[PDB]
């Protein structure tokens, strides 16, 4: 018996993986090329993209590039309540 | 062939496709391109946009109001936004003036109109005024 | 009067932009709405002034 | 002993056939709320755009109807009610028109409300109104127009 | 899909509910006898679930349904391919 | 049947009343109701109070001189405050206009002048220029 169901988002950001490599990006160049790779979820580039900033620039030239695959990375947090007689 | 490209004559049609309330998107000369669209409720009134890219979890399409003009819907190309094929790699695109020699070796300037293509990615051009096809490296871009 | 004598000139008006973060009252660094500066602007209207 | 009866000018609510009646090249009549009463006209000739004048009157042989180019606007056309030029006239200007809900006085000494359906006139200019739930017609200076 | 998930139980404790109204216990006298009474779940009056409670006073009134009460508060996180 | 209007007709009545120094309560259009009274003492003059519910222990009319028009008074609404009820439960009050189907189908618009019902609460409406009852079900209300 669930009684009260709420939902909550701590963080959401966009991640990144190479489709060949299956690594995740954790750094780029002045050119936003990247200079580095990681296979953590917890240390990987990072895009915010709550509600504020979305529609970025930073990252134009990384989106568009075809290996890269983009990933909408979400954190959440839910509290249920019981009731289980007596 | 391609099919990159299906542009609308009629502007009733246009206004057609607006009352179903589909995206549109208009080309500018020298200037960004625009997408328009008609807006929902009870108000009906034309609005704008300034983003192309595709509607993501990471990327929302931005709406204003507008005073649009027909005059821009009559005389620019006119596209349904999601059938829209962003580029068509070809040296000279359409409507692009060129010049070529024609069969008696005399020279003479034209606009391209056509897209052809084998299955490997080798195109040719017909030319406005001409019937037969031309190269790549037999035609020369026109300076403006 | 107006138009013989004035200048032609683009007009736009002024509101306060979304992404003002509701705790500091202050505004993101760089969004397409507004470069920095505290205040969106709408689309321009032709004037003549 | 009466003149046929006079049709009221239809507002075309729908963009779409105003658009079409516009393509073909059919004059249209567009009342500004602000500014003034208009025409709108696209352009004969293959060098299309939309044109307005100002020139309101038939195309008599001593009154050149003069077109400006403009660029006219689509929330414009839908917000303000539009005419096409062939029926919008002097010809009448009924101050009840059709599908107009008026209160009139009735012979038992009550005032009901009834819906103009038909509108004629005598040949002395008086309209004569045909009334839902009434057989006879019915005179202006008897009725009686309930605003909100 | 889940990449990482773990539960955890804040609390357990047992609720007070009126058998009549239905309303919840909100404050109670001397000998914990109700005095008010409320219709909000989880303001109402509540003590830890435990055999040690029990010894250390249910006890108290008849229009009473002692009810158990427990919390669940999830952490999880998602990787939603595109 | 319910009593829950008593309009005044006559002015002269009104007047009448007001000598009496009985509360008045007069209607506006899209417009707070309001009530109006006679001060008492050496001067007489037009007072009138924004409050409408009753005097209580909790709650005190506050009065406020007026230079009121007779016009308001001949033209609008006018009831005795005390033997005024608040409302009549019923879909379309009075002078509300709808459209109905007449005797042979054929269908006109209305405005209603009627109060009858039941011990249940079933109303039934007789309408303006005509004799017969109509329900609820039958009437339709006509936008504005
Ligand atoms: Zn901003």
């Amino acid at each position: 018996s669930i009684e009260k169901k709420e939902e909550v988002i701590a963080h959401n950001e966009v991640v990144f993986r190479s489709l060949t490599q299956g690594l995740y990006v954790k750094e780029v160049d002045i050119y936003s090329d990247v200079v580095s790779y990681t296979k953590d979820v917890d240390e990987a580039l990072a895009m915010p993209n709550t509600i504020n900033f979305k529609n970025s620039r930073k990252y134009k030239k990384l989106i568009m590039n075809l290996d890269l695959e983009p990933l909408n990375k979400i954190q959440k947090v839910i509290y249920e309540t019981h009731l289980e007689g007596l | 062939p391609i099919q990159d490209a299906k542009p609308i004559d009629d502007i009733v049609d246009i206004m057609t496709y607006l009352k179903n309330g589909k995206v549109l998107r208009v080309k500018q000369d020298n200037q960004g391109d625009i997408l328009v669209r008609m807006s929902p409720g009870k108000h009906k009134f034309t609005e704008v946009s300034r983003d192309l890219d595709k509607e993501s979890f990471y990327y929302k399409r931005h709406w204003v109001l507008y005073n649009v003009s027909v005059n821009s819907l009559i005389t620019f190309d006119v596209y349904l936004d999601e059938e829209y094929s962003e580029t068509t790699k070809v040296k000279y695109p359409k409507d692009t003036i060129v010049e070529y020699t024609r069969e008696d070796q005399e020279k003479d300037v034209a606009m391209i109109k056509e897209i052809l293509t084998d299955n490997n990615g080798n195109y040719f051009y017909a030319l406005i005024g001409e019937t037969m096809l031309f190269d790549e490296n037999k035609l020369n871009k026109v300076k403006d | 009067f107006i138009n013989d004598r004035g200048i032609k000139v683009l007009w736009e008006e002024a509101y306060f932009c979304p992404c003002l973060n509701p705790d500091t009252g202050h505004p993101r660094v760089d969004c397409p709405r507004c470069h920095g500066k505290g205040i969106a602007y709408l689309p321009p209207k032709e004037t003549i002034m």
